[PDB]
């Protein structure tokens, strides 16, 4: 056979040699070189290392200041909250697993890694849905004499992200080790009708990916004839919303595309390095978002220095 | 509630022949693959043969390369194993497994004694 | 039968009950509650977490800028280098061990934890020796920048390696302390074969007391816009840098001496582990002052951050 | 080069008596503590007795509490163990260890059979 399915797992490496083992029971150094696993753990350290301070400080500065309560700041705090849940909930497990070479914690260890990494991307996505709607409403002005909502828009992201990440934990779909068996994700591989993950993947791609992209590019399509305070706060913020999506598309397409490729070509000849590269690349979702919020939005950068240099 | 029948098999003399069966029940059969796996006396499970969901490309172990041959019926939910020119070491308890793995649903199988 | 000595280790907990195990072989959750070990790992995370950025940025800003080459900046870079060696060399091992509850790496894992933590404190100490001499020479002026300071940085790494290296060689050894999560110089067991008893006298007097004499000697000499601030604020910070050092390392240094004298006495694992882990703030506290007090650097730090 | 002699001991009848010895060589004796440890047939090592470097405070196991008594000579580098009113289970091979631990430097031992 090409891969190696099991009750919990699917190892993309033939078990003709008899070498293949469960990635919960024993290490997976036969998949790739042992130093390549330390390369993950090293890379994964830097995600945790630069993740915590940027997300924590951004959360701290936003809450500390009574000012900075524009919807943009609410969502970029909402991300910073989720990004911390990534760093602590998910990234710890993968950094620990990357070292050992297998999910030594167990099947529940896999759930942590997949769950919070799934939230991070979905909460970030559904946030870009809210931002796209927010930048649309201010520019095009569909409702007159209009300009609370952001707090309900933050509730939207956590409601929709939990409609993605939670069901795997419940029963519909499951989290399963991917690539080098160091990360986890939605079961694109084994059909596992008992779990019904085939139906969930259609659900996840359309509902939890494609529909957003329609709504974002719908709202962007309204600002085609379009593109001191109102001339900059309209421009720079809406400009950053675009750059926030551009970075998202660079980040999550690699994984999303490979996930679809594997969903179609279940059982085909593909190795562990195929998925693990775009999978671990997508874990920059913790750090890249609140780098832009500092880098582009200088309004925040000024008030960030207030917190640091008191 | 999934159920895999393990029909065919019994006592056969060395250098003989035997055609096993594996009736599938309670799942979308043609939507995944199936394998054959045996349990020799004392030693661990051996992955015998495997085949794709469509049934196009079969694969065999080096132990039973060419001698055994696997084929499936997607319409009637069945998997066969025409075992020819047997040997003494082929003495085992044969199971058919789902997916690509060695985990065996149900049990008992079929006492193939050579 | 108060403690429990072994070939590699000494567990401060009686093995009458038969429960005691080697802190290389099995976890030490019988010493204290399991959550108290997670309290270490949690605390130890924050040391690594706030350690890397402050030490890295301080190293980056100092090197990036062609300016800021005063001896003060050379040493506070020298610290930032050592403090990174603490965070990566030592603190990783203890954070990993704090979780598992024992040095699962092995005897060499202990050496890492003790070695780089010993350097960090000695390199910091011998740096305060250099600073004390530097502030003395400018004020009192016996002699009528990027040379002497560079040789003064070589002094710290020469003297710190006279402390931390010999344990690895043979004279003295690194041994798990308190909860058996940190390591340090063998105060508990004489291990005459290693001769750690002789080293402890060496370490206290020669590595620590001699410096304190030289620092308070130089401070004793200073009892009676640019030059009026650069002389004051820098020399003021040198004092605050020592004050913080005395708060940091006396707890451990005192307990280490107490145990050295009262070898085999009735003391628990919580006795040493508190001042031991408290002293691991040596990674972060030094280059907080360099930002907090010295505003000259703080301005040029913002240049690197906010371009 | 450290050497620990294991003098005294042999065959004795139940409820008897026996005084063991442990001559130290090639180290600062009075600067360390010393213990006694035995090896029963089949069962793991038992820490019997222990004493401080000075020799002030001795400690015994509950197994041999009061019956055995430990005492050391710092001047002549020796450690004794006056074992009185023995039992059948005391049948073991006795060693004297350094520090406070059950790790035994290589010793002749002594076959105490009751
Ligand atoms: C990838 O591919 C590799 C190799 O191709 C494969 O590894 C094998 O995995 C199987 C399990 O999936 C292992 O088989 C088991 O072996 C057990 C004992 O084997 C050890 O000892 C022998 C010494 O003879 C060694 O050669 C061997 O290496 C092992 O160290 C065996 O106990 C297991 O089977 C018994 O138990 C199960 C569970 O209860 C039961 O269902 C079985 O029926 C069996 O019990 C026996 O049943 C018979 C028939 O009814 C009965 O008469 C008998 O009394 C029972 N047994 C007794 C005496 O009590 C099991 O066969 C195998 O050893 C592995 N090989 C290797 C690598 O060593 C991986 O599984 C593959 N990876 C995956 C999962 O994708
Ligand atoms: C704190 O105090 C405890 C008190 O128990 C110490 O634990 C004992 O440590 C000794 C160390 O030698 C162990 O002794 C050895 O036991 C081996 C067998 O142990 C297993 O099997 C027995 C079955 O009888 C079980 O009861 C036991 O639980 C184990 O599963 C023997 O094989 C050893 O003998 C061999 O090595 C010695 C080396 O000195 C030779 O002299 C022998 O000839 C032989 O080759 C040996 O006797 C003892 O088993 C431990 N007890 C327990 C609880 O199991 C701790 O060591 C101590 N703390 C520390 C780490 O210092
Ligand atoms: C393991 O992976 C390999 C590579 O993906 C799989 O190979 C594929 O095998 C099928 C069946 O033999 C091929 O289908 C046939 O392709 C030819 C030419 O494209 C076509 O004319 C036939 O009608 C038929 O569709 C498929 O092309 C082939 N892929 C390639 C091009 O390498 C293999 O099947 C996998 N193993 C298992 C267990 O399925
Ligand atoms: C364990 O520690 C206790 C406390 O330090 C020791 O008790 C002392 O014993 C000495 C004699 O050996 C007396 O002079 C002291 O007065 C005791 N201290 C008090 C007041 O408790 C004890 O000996 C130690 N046990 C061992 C064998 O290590
Ligand atoms: C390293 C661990 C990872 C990547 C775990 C899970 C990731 C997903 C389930 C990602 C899927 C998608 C997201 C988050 C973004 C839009 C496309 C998507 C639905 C494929
Ligand atoms: C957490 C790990 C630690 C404390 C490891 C080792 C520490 C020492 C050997 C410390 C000793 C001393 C230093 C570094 C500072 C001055 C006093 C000292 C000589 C006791």
């Amino acid at each position: 056979m090409n891969g190696t399915e099991g009750p919990n797992f699917y190892v993309p490496f033939s078990n003709k040699t008899g070498v293949v083992r469960s990635p919960f029971e024993a290490p997976q150094y036969y998949l790739a070189e042992p130093w390549q696993f330390s390369m993950l753990a090293a890379y994964m350290f830097l995600l945790i290392m630069l993740g915590f301070p940027i997300n924590f400080l951004t959360l701290y500065v936003t809450v500390q200041h009574k000012k900075l309560r524009t919807p943009l700041n609410y969502i970029l705090l909402n991300l910073a909250v989720a990004d911390l849940f990534m760093v602590f909930g998910g990234f710890t497990t993968t950094l620990y697993t990357s070292l050992h070479g297998y999910f030594v914690f167990g099947p529940t260890g896999c759930n942590l890694e997949g769950f919070f990494a799934t939230l991070g991307g979905e909460i970030a996505l559904w946030s870009l849905v809210v931002l796209a709607i927010e930048r649309y409403v201010v520019v095009c002005k569909p409702m007159s004499n209009f300009r609370n909502h952001a707090i309900m828009g933050v509730a939207f992201t956590w409601v929709m992200a939990l409609a993605c990440a939670a069901p795997p934990l419940v029963g519909w779909s499951r989290y399963i080790p991917e690539g080098m068996q160091c990360s986890c994700g939605i079961d694109y591989y084994t059909p596992h009708e008992e779990t019904n993950n085939e139906s969930f993947v259609i659900y996840m791609f359309v509902v939890h990916f494609i529909i957003p992209l329609i709504v974002i590019f719908f709202c962007y399509g309204q600002l085609v004839f379009t593109v001191a305070t109102t001339q900059k706060a309209e421009k720079e913020v809406t400009r950053m919303v675009i750059i926030m999506v551009i970075a998202f598309l660079i980040c999550w397409l690699p994984y999303a595309g490979v996930a679809f490729y594997i969903f179609t070509h279940q059982g085909s000849d593909f190795g562990p390095i195929f998925m693990t590269i775009p999978a671990f690349f997508a874990k920059t979702s913790a750090v890249y978002n609140p780098v832009i919020y500092i880098m582009m939005n200088k309004q925040f950068r000024n008030c960030m220095v207030t917190t640091l240099c008191c | 509630q999934v159920q895999l029948v393990e029909s065919g098999g019994g006592l056969v003399q060395p250098g003989g022949s035997l055609r096993l069966s594996c009736a599938a029940s309670g799942f979308t059969f043609s939507k995944y693959a199936m394998n054959w796996v045996r349990q020799p006396p004392g030693k661990g499970l051996e992955w015998v043969s495997g085949i794709r969901p469509s049934g196009d490309n079969p694969t065999y172990a080096d132990s039973v390369e060419g001698r055994f041959t696997i084929i499936r019926d997607n319409d009637k939910k069945m998997v066969y194993l025409q075992m020819t020119s047997l040997k003494t070491e082929d003495t085992a308890v044969y199971y058919c497994t789902r997916g690509y793995g060695t985990m065996t649903i149900e049990g008992q199988g079929t006492q193939v004694t050579v």
